[PDB]
């Protein structure tokens, strides 16, 4: 099962560094968590652009 | 549908902040309740002079 | 109208017969503000589009079958309020692809 | 006994306010109402007793 | 009510095919509103609310 | 999209008046005060009822 | 200058089957050499013939 999950995270992982992504692997098992528990795509992206817009303002 | 976002837009700010001052005024004191603050003191005194 | 609209509140939720009250008074916000729909009565122009949305969910025999309704409608009862039935059930059309997710979690967060 | 009662609860008349049996009671005038710093002091007549 | 029925019975069949959803009671109260003039944006806009309302409620 | 836009901005709007309607019943005056102004004076009438 | 136009913005009203009064053009004429956007100045009087609709 540990196994599974593993290459499961594996595989999405090598596709999102593809696109290129500023996400770490903790933060992309997370997103994964939230797809399957409901939540439209879109809402989750919006969020996300807020989010890493005012990291930046702060640092 | 442009035209839609204008005229409804301020349509919204207009009823949202009558209802808001209509809250605060019926809130801040009615007369009514501050006439029975008076007739306590009024009456305070009138005991004081029972004692 | 007030009757009709808190009963619609309380129908759809299947229950909440003064409970509802604060979804009510959305709704007769919502129903109070204006629009200007895209086409404007004539039903030609409404008959159009279902066809098409029809053909697209790949129910073709249901677009056919459609049509003589429709003829069927109009000859039970006519009103110049035919239109606004006819796009109100077009734009609450349900599409019957994917999942509708959970609401099991969902309404958690 | 009627008589009697009724005299004593105002002290052979030397009250107006309330009934009382005590004999230590204090004597005193109210303060001025906030009726009387709108429009200055009014007597009160006594209607409909 | 002979003539009011059977166009609610036209109207029931094209609701089912076209995917509406919604119920008998509820749509007749669409109708009626419809003909004491509402705009037609609004109605499903309120419909949709409410739909969604009842059931994240049941869960 | 542009129907969607319109179910997000009259709800937000109708949260507002909710949270607001709350925060100023509470704040602007107390209900729990004025009972008890009006309690004071029934006790004070029962007290000369009682002589 | 203003009821010369009037005139003329009536005729086109006839035409499309719009109602508009004769005041409301007249109006229009001193709201446009202030300066209005053309958006602005149809929106607002759009408005103003469904809320005279409803009222009554």
């Amino acid at each position: 099962n540990m196994s599974a999950v593993r290459e499961t995270m594996d595989v999405l992982l090598e596709i999102s560094r593809l696109l290129n992504t500023g996400l770490d692997m903790e933060t992309l098992s997370i997103c994964v968590r939230l797809c399957e528990q409901g939540i439209n795509p879109e809402a989750l992206s919006s969020v996300i652009k807020e989010l890493r817009r005012a990291s930046d303002t702060l640092k | 549908d442009i035209v839609n976002l204008q005229v409804e837009m301020i349509k919204q700010f207009h009823i949202q902040s009558s209802e808001i001052q209509m809250l605060l005024e019926r809130y801040s004191l009615n007369e009514s309740l501050v006439s029975e603050i008076e007739k306590l003191r009024e009456e305070n005194k009138r005991l004081r002079a029972n004692f | 109208p007030n009757v009709l609209l808190q009963n619609l509140c309380c129908r759809i939720l299947g229950k909440g017969e003064a409970d509802v009250a604060q979804q009510f008074q959305y709704a007769v916000r919502v129903i109070g503000s204006n629009f200007a729909p895209t086409v404007e009565r004539d039903e030609f122009l409404v008959t159009e589009k279902i066809k098409k949305e029809f053909v697209r969910q790949r129910r073709e025999a249901d677009g056919a079958l459609f049509s003589e309704l429709h003829r069927k409608l109009q000859s039970q009862g006519v009103l110049k309020n035919r239109w606004s039935i006819l796009y109100l059930l077009l734009s609450l059309s349900e599409d019957p692809r994917k999942q509708p997710n959970k609401t099991s979690s969902f309404a958690a967060l | 006994d009627k008589f009697e009662k009724e005299t004593r609860g105002s002290l052979f008349g030397a009250l107006v306010h309330s009934r009382t049996n005590d004999m230590d009671i204090k004597l005193d005038m109210p303060p001025v109402p906030e009726n009387a710093d709108l429009s200055g002091l009014a007597i009160k007549v006594p209607q409909s007793i």
